[PDB]
């Protein structure tokens, strides 16, 4: 079999199979709901637009981000995001694909616990693992030492690694990110 | 024997001469084999066994003493010159060597070896291959006919005609020892039983693009040539289909210090054709080119000039025009100029930029590309993410690896396209019913400086040997169920597969090597440390190396069917990577030359497409071997072994270590070892009565009474209804007590 | 055959074949252990860095000297030092090579006995001998009389020798040495 690498991120969900040089599906992590009434009868609008589809209907929806700074705050929206990613984007059954997930440092343990519970129960993934963003960034950079500054849309943090050994007491996390820049 | 004309003597001696040669002095007690220093063993007579000291007088007159725990019997005269090694009374490692030696001394070229066929190339013309033998041979079965290639060929033809299943022929031997002429005579026999000229005409084209000079042989072949011979509905020759497998790409870029590259580049540098050099702007000095000068520049293997002209003539008389030939030469010249590319670091960035561009300009001019676009593609490869294209950065090491991978890939595509063109030209319009496959593969080459290229060849040969062992086990079980003598149902595959599982399976040597190159800070010391951590003591085959006679380097030693082999780690990690570049392949597809045909297709609802970076030579090798095994296993196989008699051209003389090495790499010792654990000696009841009834002068009751008086243990024999099986020791005991009886 | 002259000392292990002008391998006698966890997988870090390697990884290792004042207090670390010296720095098998050892005057008998036992049992050297670190220094000076002051890193001692006859009753040993100066 083959492994599946899913990166929830923040403001952009990117996923794809392991051994690929680039993620297959990249789309914003947005769940939108219609805020108006709707007068035409027969079309039958769905009650939730998820993913890149909400960008097309941006003018008649209330876009809500399921996560604020790394931490998931609206879990149901996150099941919707993961279901969309697994079915309408990759078109694969997660029943036979191990899933690798990426998660920021210095976050509540309940977050990881709920993530693993959702993966094992709702989607019945055979196996899964959770890793730190900085270690993956250092992997992709062709390096074994050096301090890495990971600044996404949710949170900015630095993790120093020397010779494959981390320095947990030197990890600094700053909540300033792209969303605050937009505001 | 009158049917076999005047070629019978070589084919089989007469009964009269056999009986005349039967009676000659031989003492079984003290004329046994003895170890030697010059060779593995020599023929000698032991004066006496004085404890742990013996005195053996060899034919050279030496009086050397040897340890008593490595002595072993010699063949009695009544069993000498046996046609089949499986019927030999005592199975010993050099006993087969000496039997073959004294058979070639009397010029018996062909010798049965159970499921194997041993054929040593004669150095003089023989009447055996006269077509009068071929015409009159028909009507004889394998069992009655003395050994020859025609026997197994007719057996395979009969099996195809009656059993209605495909049959395949597997030949093993070093190139240049007569393999080509052997295949020529085999296909001639096939034509007689009903396109030999076309095959002979197209052979030099494949030979010139697939052979290279190594330490062992000056004309060593690498790729796994495979020819399928098709037949009509009424069992008549219809057409021939040719395929290639397991062509090695590492030879193109990395060569050993004392070995050459493919003959292609050296042949192009021939000065007798001046037009190609000036029209391609090729530097006439081989020293200047980087890809070629690393290995040995030139040897007196074959004079390249008239060989090149012969290949050009063969292409000219073939179906396609000269423009395709010119495209071939210009593409090869472009492959040559890929080593002149140079790259340097930038101002204040880790990115790499070219310094010289003249070689890039000329290469782009030849390929019909744009130099600026090619340089931009090499330095800044475009990649697709989601729905948007982004550009990736490359340093010097990655761009050098990509340059090498592109050169290897384009050569592979050119060779495959040439093979397809040859197959199309050879193709006739006759229908293709059941086929007869012919397989040629490189042997189990052994060096004192084994590396990755030799490792792949050894692993392929070991897989083939495991397949042969499984087939022989199936045949033995079939014979057992036919005779109703069925015991020891344990399979003979897993014993050899234990070593296979430490190469191809996960956590194997190949898997760890493939993973290690992906880690961006891997080094040879770390790779060796990981191998020791994951395999030393944990596995039953991986073990420490040995330093013998001042060998240059050894890092780890494996155990195979051919013995102990050690490999050198140094240099493996660098040459395993094959990172292809997608944007360059797209640029080739956008080119104005024929090159787009070769690279026409190259690299959601379930995908496992490996990325360009995640590309290793080892993975491609495993995939090709697996796809070959998914094809060969569908046909009933037959085996042909070719053995060189001596290193020199002089006929008659032999080199015993050379014959030992040939036997070891051919797997004959493994065959006799597998045969010896069961009951290899099988004699009919009537023959046993006419030979051994005289021992107790006076059929199940009679045989039982006779064997009960010989003090034969219950577990030493198997009592059947048609044939009775004996152990090797029983035959020796019977021979000795017959000797004392007479 | 040839003889190996190993000089453990304290803080610097120096060794080489007998008859050489100068020692062949000189490196600090320290054993390093990684005090962090390691986040990068697949590297396969060794659990103990020994010898001159530990000097290059000072920032992620804790360094413990196996010899405090002449005497050996951590025998496993000393065995690791000896194994490294025999198999990496010199790359010679001690199966067929006698060894000459040195130690300071006035040391516990258990230390010498255990050193001898380990060197015959673990390494199986054909023969070995223990010499006073001061008499050898007297040989190296081309003298036969006079006192010698061997101030190393572990211990400082004086051995008066006259015409090759040592005077045991006048030997003075002092525990002040280079380590105390560094502290
Ligand atoms: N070219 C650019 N210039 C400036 N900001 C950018 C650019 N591209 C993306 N961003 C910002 O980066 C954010 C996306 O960050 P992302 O990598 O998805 O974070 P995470 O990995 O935590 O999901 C967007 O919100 C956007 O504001
Ligand atoms: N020139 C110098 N200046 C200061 N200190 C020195 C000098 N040379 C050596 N040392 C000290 O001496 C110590 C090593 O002494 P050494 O004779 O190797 O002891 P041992 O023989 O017990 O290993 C080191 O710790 C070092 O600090
Ligand atoms: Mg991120
Ligand atoms: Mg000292």
């Amino acid at each position: 079999t083959t492994a599946l690498v899913c990166d929830n991120g923040s403001g952009l969900v990117k996923a794809g199979f392991a051994g690929d040089d680039a993620p297959r599906a990249v789309f914003p992590s947005i769940v939108g709901r219609p805020r108006h009434q709707g007068v035409m009868v027969g079309m039958g609008q769905k009650d939730s637009y998820v993913g890149d589809e909400a960008q097309s209907k941006r003018g008649i929806l209330t876009l809500k981000y399921p996560i604020e700074h790394g931490i998931i705050t609206n879990w149901d929206d996150m099941e919707k995001i993961w279901h969309h990613t697994f079915y309408n984007e990759l078109r694969v059954a997660p029943e036979e694909h191990p899933t690798l997930l990426t998660e920021a440092p210095l976050n509540p343990k309940a977050n990881r616990e709920k993530m693993t519970q959702i993966m094992f129960e709702t989607f019945n993934v055979p196996a899964m693992y959770v890793a730190i963003q900085a270690v993956l960034s250092l992997y992709a950079s062709g390096r074994t030492t050096g301090i890495v500054l990971d600044s996404g849309d949710g949170v900015t943090h630095n993790v120093p690694i020397y010779e494959g050994y981390a320095l947990p007491h030197a990890i600094m996390r700053l909540d300033l990110a792209g969303r605050d820049l937009t505001d | 024997m009158a049917v076999f004309g005047a070629a019978a003597p070589y084919l089989r001696k007469s009964e009269k001469e056999r009986l005349e040669a039967q009676t000659r002095p031989f003492d079984l007690k003290k004329d046994v084999f003895v170890p030697d220093d010059k060779q593995e063993f020599v023929k000698a007579k032991i004066v006496s066994r004085e404890g742990g000291k013996v005195t053996a007088e060899t034919e050279y007159g030496k009086t050397v003493t040897v340890k008593e725990d490595q002595v072993m019997q010699q063949n009695p005269p009544k069993f000498d010159k046996i046609e089949d090694m499986a019927m030999l009374t005592f199975l010993h490692e050099p006993a087969v060597l000496y039997n073959l030696k004294d058979r070639y001394g009397s010029w018996m070229i062909y010798t049965y070896s159970g499921l194997f066929c041993v054929t040593v190339n004669p150095y003089k013309w023989l009447p055996v291959y006269t077509p009068e033998v071929v015409a009159a041979y028909r009507g004889k079965k394998r069992s009655e006919a003395p050994p020859h290639i025609f026997s197994i060929s007719d057996n395979a033809y009969q099996y195809m005609l009656t059993d209605r299943e495909n049959q395949s022929i597997l030949i093993t031997g070093e190139s240049g020892a007569g393999k080509t002429v052997n295949t020529k005579r085999v296909i001639q026999y096939f034509a007689v039983i009903a396109l030999e000229d076309q095959i002979i005409q197209a052979n030099p084209a494949l030979e010139a693009f697939g052979n290279a000079k190594t330490v062992r042989n000056d004309n060593s072949s690498r790729f796994g040539k495979f020819i399928r011979i098709h037949f009509g509905a009424t069992g008549k020759l219809a057409s021939a289909d040719i395929e290639t497998y397991l062509l090695e790409k590492s030879r193109v870029i990395f060569q050993l210090k004392a070995e050459r590259d493919y003959h292609i580049f050296y042949q192009i540098l021939s000065n007798k054709k001046p037009e190609l050099l000036d029209m391609l702007l090729i530097t006439n000095n081989p020293y200047d080119y980087a890809f070629i000068s690393q290995g040995e520049t030139t040897v007196a293997s074959i004079d390249d000039a008239e060989e090149l002209m012969a290949t050009d003539n063969a292409f000219d008389v073939l179906g396609f025009t000269s423009e395709e030939k010119n495209s071939m030469y210009k593409l090869t010249g472009a492959i040559m100029h890929f080593g002149n590319m140079k790259f340097k670091l930038k101002q204040r960035e880790e990115q790499a930029e070219p310094d010289g561009t003249e070689e890039a300009d000329k290469s782009a001019y030849l390929m019909g590309l744009n130099s600026a676009d090619l340089l931009k593609g090499l330095c800044h490869p475009r990649v697709k993410v989601g729905n948007e294209y982004v550009t990736k950065g490359q340093n010097v090491q990655q761009v050098i690896y990509a340059t090498g991978a592109l050169a290897k890939a384009v050569y592979e595509r050119m060779f495959n396209w040439m093979v397809t063109r040859i197959n199309a030209t050879l193709e006739t319009k006759q229908p293709r019913q059941y086929f007869i496959g012919v397989l040629d593969i490189a042997g189990f080459e052994i060096f004192d400086f084994n590396s990755f290229e030799q490792l792949c060849i050894n692993f392929t040969n070991e897989k083939l040997q495991q397949f042969f062992n499984h087939h022989m086990f199936v045949l033995e079980q079939e014979e057992y169920k036919k005779e109703g003598i069925e015991w020891t149902f344990i399979d003979f595959g897993m014993d050899l597969q234990a070593c296979i599982d430490l190469i191809e399976k996960p956590m194997g040597i190949m898997s760890i090597l493939e993973e290690e190159c992906m880690f961006p800070k891997a080094t040879d010391m770390t790779f060796k440390a990981k191998l020791f951590d994951n395999h030393l003591g944990k596995s039953a085959n991986f073990q420490k190396p040995r330093n013998i006679k001042g060998k240059p380097e050894a890092h780890f030693s494996l155990i195979h069917y051919a013995g102990i082999v050690d490999y050198n780690i140094i240099g493996w990690l660098q040459k395993n990577k094959d990172p292809l570049n997608e944007t360059v392949v797209g640029l080739y597809q956008k080119s104005s030359l024929k090159l787009l045909s070769t690279l026409f297709a190259n690299y959601g609802k379930g995908k496992a497409k490996k990325g360009s970076s995640f590309q290793t030579v080892s993975a491609l090798h495993r995939e090709n071997l697996n796809k070959l095994m998914t094809n060969l296993r569908s046909t009933h196989p037959h085996f042909v072994r070719c053995i060189i008699p001596n290193e020199t051209k002089s006929p008659g003389v032999m080199d015993n270590p050379l014959v030992m090495h040939q036997l070891r790499c051919n797997g004959v010792l493994e065959g006799i070892r597998i045969c010896r654990k069961g009951f290899p000696n099988r004699i009919l009841y009537g023959d046993f009565r006419q030979r051994y009834r005289i021992l107790n002068p006076a059929s199940r009751k009679g045989a039982e009474k006779l064997l009960s008086s010989l003090d034969i243990d219950h577990n030493q024999y198997k009592f059947g209804h048609t044939k009775v099986f004996f152990k090797a020791g029983l035959l020796g005991l019977l021979e000795e007590m017959r000797d004392e009886r007479l």
